[PDB]
C-alpha cells in the first residue's frame, strides 16, 4: 500500500472496535499505538505481545509524545494539531471550574514557567468588573522543590498577578474555600493550588462542572476518572504556551 | 370580584382602562382580548360599549400587574336597547365589565330592522351571538372580499350567496329572485351549486356581434397602431354588414350604426376589407369590378357585393385604399381562425339569438337557476377581459334599459343583479395598460353608476392591492378574510374608513373562515367567523404527487397525439 | 448554427416525434428532459423556448380533450424549469423576446388547469 | 436549572421575556436565536409558542446582566397538537424555555 | 355490530341516560361499567339487575383502573387517554387551592414518589418572583407509616424543596394559617398536609375555589362532596407523574 492509503485504515481498526469520534482516534489512540510499538520493537527482550494486552496499552487517559510526530510536521504543526483536537474553544467560554496541572522540574527556568501562567490566565479567564459570572483558572504544580516552588509564587506577586492558595494568612490550615471566593472573585487572577492533597479537597467543594487539563514531561498526576481529563505530554515546557 | 376594572383616562373617541385584580383569568382570555366588548358604567341600566383596540399586561418585580386596555366606545346602551355614537361621555372613574350575551346580541340586533336582517356569520370571539347584515345595503353597495389565498375567501363568496338564494318569502314555494352570476377562473363554485346553470367554453356561445364600438375595435384593431382608414373602413363593413342580415322593419334598418347590436358575419367583413385593400380605379376615381353578375363600380348600392370573395378588380390606377389594410387583413383572419376563438368567433354565435344571449347570462332560458356560473378557465388570456368586459356590459345595459322601461311604466326594477368577480385584479388592475383597458371600464361603470340599475359587483380577489383604486372605493362593504402581504395589508389600511385598531394587524393573525366585515351594511365593523360551507367550493385540480407517484403511463400519450391532429 | 431548427433533418422529422423528444417519450423514456440551449444561438434562443413552450403546453391542453371523452384517472403532469427566466419572460415589452413572454405567460396563467 | 426566562410584558401580538439566569451557554446561541422558536406555559401539557423576533443583552457595571427577548405568539399546542392562532392570551409572568424538538416539528408536520 | 361499532353504541346509550357530556360518558362511565362487568364474573349468579343497583354502584366519583384497555391501549395511550379527560390545563391556570391526595404504601419506594412531587411542583405552582398571586400545591400522602412519611420529608428538604405542614416547631399544634401563607408564600414550594385530620381543618380556612386531584391504587377516602374531585385509581406510583 501506498503512504496516501495505509494511514487512514490504520486508525479505521481502532475506530471500529471502540466507536469512538474522529478527533480521540487519530491524535489519542494512533499517536499512543505508534509509541507503543517502537518501545515494544527496539528493546530486544520481547516482541510477541496478545491484542487485549495491546488495546489497555493504549487506552490509557494519557496523550502520550510521539517523537517522530515532531519532524516530521515541524514544531507548529504538532501544537496546533494538539490545540484544536482536546483544547476545543468557542466563542463563549463557561464559567467551568478548570484546574491546570503543570509539571514544574529543576531544570525548567522561572521565566518560561511564568509565560505559561500568563498564557493560561488571558485564556481562561473573565475577570471582568461587568461579568455577573466571573471564573479564573486553577493552577497546579508537581514535582518541584518548594524553594523553587515558592520562589515561583514570589514573583508572580511583585508583578501584579493577584492569586489565592488557600492558604490567607502565615500558619494557616488550608482552607478551601478561600480558592473558592477567589473563583469569582475579579481582583484575583488565579488559584495557586500548592500540592496534590490540596487538589483533592478542593474538588469536593466545587459543585459546578470542572474540568482538568494535565501537560507533563516524565510523570502525569492520578486524577480521578469521572471529571473531564486532558493529559498532554510535550517535548518541554515551553510547548504548553503554544496549545493552551 | 373577578374582574375589577375601570375607566382611568378618556379621549374623544378613545378610552384607558385599567384592570385592577383580575382574580378569575378565563375571563381575560376570552372577553379581554382586542375586539371584545366591555360595559362601562356605574349603574345597570344606562352604560357605554367598547371594543378593545389594544392591551398591555406589564408585570414588574414588587408593584402591582399593569394591566391596561385601550377602549374606544362604540356606542350606548340604554335599557336593552343599543344607540350608535362615540358622541356620549364617561366620566371618569366608571366600573367596566365584559359585556353580557344580551348587550352583544343587542348591538347587530337594534340598527337593522328583523326583516332586513342577513345573517351568514357569527362573532369570533363570542359563537353564541350571530352577526347579522343590513341585506339591503350588503348588496346594493358593492363587496369587496379580499384575502391571501388559503384564507376562504371562496367559501365566505359561496356562503353569502348560498344565503341569498335559500331565503324566501313565507307563502311561495320553488325559486327565489335572486340573480347571482359568477366569473370563474378556478372552476370552484360549480360543486357549491349543483342546481345551477353552469357554462364552460365548450358550451358558452358569447356573439361576437354584440361586442360595441370599442370592444370590437379592442379585439381586431390595433390601438397603438391608430389608423384612421382602418378603423374607417372596419366600421363601414360592419355597419354595411348589419345592414344586409337585417331582417325587419326598414324604419329600424336605417337607425343600424356600428355599435348597434346586430348580427353580422365577420367572414364577409374580412372578405369586403381584403377586397378594398384589391381596390382599382379607371380614370374617374371611382373603383370598377366585375363578378359573376356583370361589372359594377363600388357605390352604397354595390358595396355588399364586396362581401363576396368572388370578385375581380377592373381599374387603370390602384384604388383608394389599396395597399394600405394588408397587414390588417392578416390580423383579423388570424383571430378568427384560431380554434381557442370558436366560442366568440365561430359558427354557433351564427345562429345564437340577441335575446337568447340575455336568457343565458342570467338564466332566464329553458332552466332558470339564481346563480350563473361562467367558468372561464377555458377562455385564453388575451380575450379573458374581452368576455368580461362583454358580459358585463351586457349586463350593466340590460340593468340600466330595466329602468328605463320601468320609468314608462313607473314602477323600480324588477330584478337585481349581482356579478361575482373572483381573481377581479386580472380583470381591472392598477395598471393603464390597454390589453385590460376595456375590462376595466365595464367595471368602472358598474362600480360608479350600477348601484342606480341594479348591477353590483362582489370583488374576490387575492391582491386587493392590483385592483384598481377607483373600482375599489366604490364598493362600500368590505370582508378581508387574512391578509399576510404587507403592501396587500397597508393598501387595505388606505382603503378602510376610520376603524383604528382594528384592521392594523389582527388580518395577519385571522383564523381561516374567520374574516373582518365592515361598511353601511353592519352596524360597527367586527371580526366574525365565517359558519361552515356545509356544500363547499371545490375545484377539481390535478394533484402532481398522487399522479407522479404511480407507474409512468404509456397507454395515454398515444392518443394525446392523434386527437390533436384529429382536431 | 441553425442546422437544429433549419437542417434537413427538421423537414424529415414529424409532429410526433418532436412530442417524444421534448417529453422524453421516446425509445428510451425518462422522468426528465434536459434541453441543453447553451450551443442555441442567442438570437434565435427565445425562437426555440418559445416553440417548445408552446409545444407543451398545447400538449396538457389536448391532455384535457382525452380526458373527458375518456374519462379515466390516467394523467401526464409537466413541470417546466426555466433557469435563467428573467431574459425568457422580461419586464420590457421589446419585440425580441415577445415569443417566449407570451408562451412562458401562457404556461403561467392557463398551464394550471392543463 | 438550564434556563430561567419569564414573560414579563403582554402585547396583543408581541411578547417581551426576560432571560433571569442562563447557566447554560449553549441554550443562547442556538436554541436563543433570532428566529428560534420559545414555548410559554407554566405547565407542559398546554402551551403557547413564539417565535424570537429581537433581543438585547446588557451589562453593566455592577448590575446584573438585562438579557431581554422580544417575540411574537404565532400559536398553541395542547398535547403536542399544534393549532396556528392569534391574539390566545398569556397571562405574565410565565415561565420560558426554548420549545422541544417534537413541538418544533408540529408546527410543520400537522399542517 | 363490530368490535368499534359496539364501542360507539354503548357510549350513546350511557349518554342518553345520563345526559351528561361526553369526554366522562367514554373515559370515567364506561370504564367503571366494565370493571363491574368482570367483578360479577367470578361469581355470575345474577344475569337480571335491576338498574337502581348496578347503574348506581357504576356511577361513582371514582375512576378505577381498568387492565384489558390498560393492555390494549397500551401504558402510554392509557395515560393519555387520562391526560385529555381529567386533568385538562390551559395556558393560564389560574391560583386556585390544589390539593393532590396520593396513595402511599411501603413497597414504593422515595425515589419515584419525589419524581412525582417535582412533577407535582413544577406544573402546579406558580411561584415566580414578579407575580402577585403565587399559588402552591398541597400534598396528601395516606396509609403509609409515619416512619416512612417523616423519611420521604427530610429528603425533600434537603434537596431544596422548602415546605410548610402547620407544624413550625416541635409541640406545636396543627395551626392551618401556615398552609395558606405557605400558599400564597414565594420561597415554600408546595404544603405537605400531614394525615386525614389536617386535610379536614385546612378546607374550612380557605375561601378561593379548591380542586382535588386523588391518585389512588387501593383505597380511597371519603372527601366531601361540594368541592371538585378527580379520581384516578391507577396501577402503580410511576403511572402518576405521566398524568398530572
Ligand atoms: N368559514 C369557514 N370556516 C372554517 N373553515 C373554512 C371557512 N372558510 C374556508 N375554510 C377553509 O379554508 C380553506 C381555504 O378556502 P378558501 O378560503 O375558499 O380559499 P381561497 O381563499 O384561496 O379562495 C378551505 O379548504 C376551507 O376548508
Ligand atoms: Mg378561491
Amino acid at each position: 500500500k501506498s503512504f496516501d492509503d495505509q494511514k487512514k485504515e490504520t486508525i479505521q481498526i481502532i475506530k471500529n472496535h471502540f466507536q469512538c469520534e474522529d478527533y480521540e482516534a487519530e491524535h489519542y489512540l494512533y499517536s499512543n499505538a505508534f509509541r507503543k510499538t517502537y518501545d515494544i520493537s527496539c528493546n530486544k527482550k520481547d516482541r510477541r505481545i496478545k491484542k487485549s494486552d495491546f488495546v489497555e496499552s493504549i487506552n490509557k487517559s494519557k496523550v502520550l509524545f510521539n517523537i517522530w510526530f515532531y519532524q516530521y510536521e515541524g514544531r507548529k504543526e504538532y501544537l496546533r494539531k494538539l490545540k484544536e483536537s482536546f483544547i476545543r474553544r468557542s466563542v463563549n467560554t463557561s464559567p467551568y471550574a478548570r484546574f491546570f496541572i503543570l509539571e514544574f522540574q529543576d531544570k525548567t527556568d522561572i521565566k518560561t514557567v511564568k509565560d505559561c501562567i500568563y498564557k493560561i490566565q488571558s485564556n481562561w479567564s473573565n475577570l471582568s468588573k461587568r461579568t455577573d459570572r466571573p471564573y479564573s483558572p486553577f493552577l497546579l504544580f508537581h514535582g518541584t522543590s518548594d524553594a523553587n516552588l515558592y520562589e515561583l509564587k514570589n514573583q508572580l506577586f511583585n508583578e501584579d498577578l493577584i492569586f489565592t492558595d488557600g492558604y490567607p494568612f502565615k500558619g494557616s490550615v488550608f482552607t478551601p474555600k478561600m480558592l473558592i471566593e477567589g473563583f469569582s472573585n475579579k481582583e484575583i487572577h488565579f488559584q495557586f493550588i500548592n500540592d496534590i492533597d490540596d487538589f483533592n479537597e478542593t474538588l469536593n467543594s466545587i459543585n459546578i462542572r470542572k474540568e482538568v487539563y494535565q501537560f507533563y514531561t516524565e510523570n502525569c498526576l492520578d486524577i480521578p476518572s469521572q471529571l473531564p481529563q486532558v493529559n498532554i505530554q510535550v517535548k518541554d515546557f515551553a510547548d504548553i504556551k503554544e496549545i493552551v | 370580584n373577578d374582574i375589577n376594572a375601570e375607566v382611568v383616562s378618556v379621549s374623544p373617541n378613545k378610552l384607558k382602562i385599567s384592570v385592577d385584580d383580575l382574580e378569575e383569568f378565563k375571563i381575560a382570555e376570552e372577553k379581554l382580548g382586542v375586539g371584545s366588548y366591555l360595559r362601562v358604567s356605574d349603574n345597570q341600566d344606562v352604560a357605554l360599549l367598547a371594543i378593545i383596540d389594544n392591551f398591555s399586561i406589564e408585570v414588574k418585580e414588587s408593584q402591582k400587574q399593569k394591566y391596561m386596555i385601550e377602549a374606544s366606545p362604540i356606542g350606548l346602551v340604554k335599557n336593552g336597547k343599543f344607540y350608535r355614537g362615540g358622541d356620549s361621555l364617561a366620566l371618569p372613574p366608571k366600573k367596566v365589565e365584559p359585556a353580557k350575551l344580551d348587550e352583544i346580541i343587542s348591538i347587530y340586533s337594534d340598527s337593522i330592522d328583523i326583516n332586513d336582517r342577513f345573517t351568514f356569520s357569527s362573532l369570533s370571539l363570542n359563537t353564541k351571538v350571530s352577526v347579522p347584515v343590513n341585506g339591503n345595503r350588503f348588496f346594493n353597495k358593492h363587496i369587496a372580499i379580499v384575502g391571501s389565498t388559503g384564507s376562504g375567501k371562496s367559501h365566505t363568496v359561496a356562503k353569502i350567496l348560498q344565503k341569498a338564494v335559500d331565503e324566501k318569502q313565507e307563502g311561495y314555494k320553488g325559486l327565489n329572485n335572486s340573480h347571482i352570476i359568477i366569473f370563474d377562473i378556478h372552476s370552484e363554485y360549480e360543486n357549491a351549486f349543483p342546481n345551477s346553470n353552469v357554462l364552460n367554453v365548450d358550451t358558452l356561445t358569447l356573439p361576437y356581434w354584440l361586442l360595441n364600438g370599442d370592444e370590437l375595435e379592442e379585439l381586431f384593431l390595433d390601438t397603438e397602431a391608430n389608423d384612421h382608414n382602418q378603423r374607417n373602413v372596419f366600421r363601414q363593413a360592419i355597419t354595411l354588414n348589419k345592414k344586409i342580415h337585417f331582417q325587419g322593419d326598414p324604419a329600424t334598418k336605417e337607425i343600424i350604426s356600428f355599435h348597434s347590436p346586430y348580427y353580422f358575419d365577420i367572414n364577409e367583413v374580412i372578405n369586403y376589407i381584403n377586397n378594398r385593400n384589391n381596390e382599382r380605379k379607371n380614370k374617374d376615381n371611382e373603383h370598377i369590378w366585375s363578378d359573376e353578375e356583370g361589372n359594377f363600380k363600388f357605390d352604397n348600392e354595390n358595396a355588399h357585393r364586396l362581401f363576396k370573395e368572388n370578385v375581380t378588380p377592373d381599374g387603370s390606377s390602384a384604388g383608394a385604399l389599396n395597399g394600405k389594410l394588408l397587414n390588417f387583413v392578416d390580423r383579423l383572419q388570424s383571430k378568427i381562425f384560431d380554434k381557442r376563438l370558436d366560442f366568440i368567433l365561430g359558427e354557433g354565435s351564427k345562429s345564437v339569438t340577441f335575446k337568447e344571449t340575455l336568457e343565458t347570462l342570467i338564466s332566464y332560458g329553458k332552466d332558470k337557476s339564481n346563480i350563473t356560473i361562467l367558468d372561464v378557465s377555458g377562455v385564453p388570456f388575451e380575450v379573458l377581459s374581452i368576455c368580461v368586459s362583454l358580459i358585463s356590459r351586457l349586463i350593466f345595459e340590460f340593468g340600466y334599459h330595466s329602468k328605463k322601461i320601468k320609468r314608462k311604466s313607473n314602477e323600480n326594477q324588477d330584478i337585481p343583479i349581482l356579478i361575482v368577480y373572483e381573481e377581479a385584479h386580472k380583470y381591472a388592475p392598477k395598471s393603464d395598460l390597454s390589453k385590460y383597458r376595456t375590462s376595466k371600464e365595464a367595471i368602472e361603470r358598474i362600480a360608479k353608476e350600477g348601484r342606480k340599475y341594479g348591477v353590483t359587483l362582489l370583488l374576490a380577489s387575492q391582491r386587493p392591492s392590483e385592483i384598481s383604486e377607483t373600482i375599489f372605493s366604490q364598493c362600500n362593504t368590505f370582508i378581508s378574510m387574512r391578509l399576510t402581504n404587507p403592501d396587500d395589508q397597508n393598501y387595505v389600511k388606505r382603503l378602510l374608513p376610520d376603524t383604528v385598531g382594528d384592521i392594523t394587524n389582527l388580518l395577519p393573525s385571522l383564523k381561516e373562515g374567520e374574516a373582518l366585515i365592515m361598511g353601511d351594511s353592519i352596524s360597527i365593523p367586527s371580526i366574525v367567523k365565517i359558519e361552515k360551507c356545509t356544500i363547499p367550493p371545490s375545484s377539481i385540480d390535478i394533484k402532481y404527487l398522487d399522479e407522479w407517484r404511480k407507474e409512468w403511463v404509456d397507454s395515454e400519450f398515444d392518443k394525446i397525439i392523434e386527437q390533436w391532429s384529429k382536431s
